[PDB]
């Protein structure tokens, strides 16, 4: 059956190149077209160009023809689309399709690209106590926020993930040029501060692993 | 070239009933030979590729359910699910394949419907640990609540910024199918130690009253 197997995800700085790859295999694959398309967040999916590896080769978009460049491989089953000049807003996911006369029907796994100059920077992370001052009523929420690191995401779990049930973690928002999310738990007021509650939090960019105990 | 506005942005209905989604195009996708619209309907679960199903406007792809019916010409195009199940949750676009360069619709996001249910609003005030090390930073948390149209506002004793203030929101949640919110207020220990009241407001259709929750410093 065919089968298009994209390369892995691309953090890369900004102003540089990036070239990725896309393995056609299940078919012959000089005989079709190859199409890249662009889904950014907020901006929906985006036609860069399609690529026949045969005589006639590429066709490009209008604001994709000076960067995305596209070539292939007839020997090796391969397709490669050049990006260039990279920008913070070409930071997206990119697929491979095997176009046709009705669309596509056929995609590729995708490539996460993401540019930015961000130094890689391990998390701080600071406890969110409710207070002293508070009318603590059944339940109790406490926080856990991870603050100024780069790049990938933070695991985050709440006594080594013993404690599951009413967690709520928010996708990472970028400060600074670095990242930054919190986590949310629910735990009964019998509970705590009767029982200690930590947030463990582990950044396998920097390799770093903080536990860092909630208090009043 | 080509334009494709999908309609609506995002229904939420519940099983067993029928849905419709719309896709309107600037021009005609009709060819006047071999008369067939040129536009495919696709679809994309949740953190995933899209998987095409319909093309030509009318047909279905082979291994597709008859429940998606699609339909349309000219300009305004239409796709169809008779009973919605579990496996249909995901976002559907339109996409042209007339003229180049291939162009596709925003896309319409399916959610689950579900009854209304207020924010769990919890203030926090910044850590120790984060005051020797760096600024202040306020943390507010809204949790649970249906449907996801939520918008939040501080306010420090009187006065209100947008500077620094930096939101969060999760996606639908895959158990309960309630959204989650979170809005943080990072400024410098400085200026945070000549203010005393700092709160957290929000606006659901819940309450008409706004969920207030406050502190001093």
């Amino acid at each position: 059956q065919v089968q298009l197997q994209q390369s892995g995800a691309e953090l890369v700085r900004p102003g540089t190149s990036v070239k990725m790859s896309c393995k056609a295999a299940g078919y012959t694959f000089t005989n079709y077209w190859i199409g890249w398309i662009k889904q950014r967040p907020g901006h929906g999916l985006e036609w860069i160009g399609d690529i026949y590896p045969g005589g006639g080769y590429t066709n490009y978009n209008e604001k994709f023809k000076v960067k995305a460049t596209l070539t292939a491989d007839t020997s090796s089953v391969t397709a490669y689309m050049q990006l260039s000049s990279l920008t913070s807003e070409d930071s997206a996911i990119y697929y491979c399709t095997r176009e046709g006369n009705y669309g596509f029907a056929y995609w590729g796994q995708g490539t996460l690209v993401t540019v930015s100059a961000a130094k890689t920077t391990p998390p701080s992370v600071y406890p969110l106590a409710p207070g002293s001052a508070a009318q603590t009523n059944s339940m109790v929420t406490l926080g856990c926020l991870v603050k100024g690191y780069f790049p990938e995401p933070v695991t985050v779990t709440w006594n080594s993930g013993s404690l599951s049930s009413g967690v709520h973690t928010f996708p990472a928002v970028l400060q600074s040029d670095l990242y930054t999310l919190s986590s949310s738990v629910t735990v009964p007021s019998s509970t705590w501060p009767s029982e200690t509650v930590t947030c463990n939090v582990a950044h396998p960019a920097s390799s770093t692993k903080v536990d860092k105990k909630i208090v009043p | 070239d080509i334009v494709m506005t999908q309609s609506p942005s995002s229904l939420a209905m519940s099983v067993g009933q029928k849905v419709t989604l719309s896709c309107k195009s600037s021009q005609s996708l009709l060819n006047s030979i071999n008369q067939k619209n040129y536009l495919a309907w696709y679809q994309q679960k949740p953190g995933q590729s899209p998987k095409m199903l319909v093309y030509f406007a009318s047909t279905r792809e082979s291994g597709v359910p008859d429940r998606f019916i699609g339909s349309g010409s000219g300009t305004d195009f239409t796709l169809t699910i008779s009973s919605v199940q579990a496996e249909d949750l995901a976002d559907y676009f339109c996409q042209q394949h007339y003229s180049t360069p291939l162009t596709f619709g925003a896309g319409t996001k399916l959610e689950l419907k579900r009854a209304d249910a207020a924010p769990t609003v919890s203030i926090f005030p910044p850590s120790s640990e984060q005051l020797t090390s760096g600024g202040a930073s306020v943390v507010c948390f809204l949790n649970n609540f249906y449907p996801k149209d939520i918008n939040v506002k501080w306010k420090i004793d009187g006065s209100e910024r947008q500077n620094g203030v930096l939101n969060s929101w999760t996606d639908q949640d895959s158990k309960d199918s309630t959204y989650s919110m979170s809005s943080t207020l990072t400024l410098t220990k400085d200026e945070y130690e000549r203010h005393n009241s700092y709160t957290c407001e929000a606006t659901h259709k819940t309450s008409t009253s706004p969920i207030v929750k406050s502190f001093n410093r």
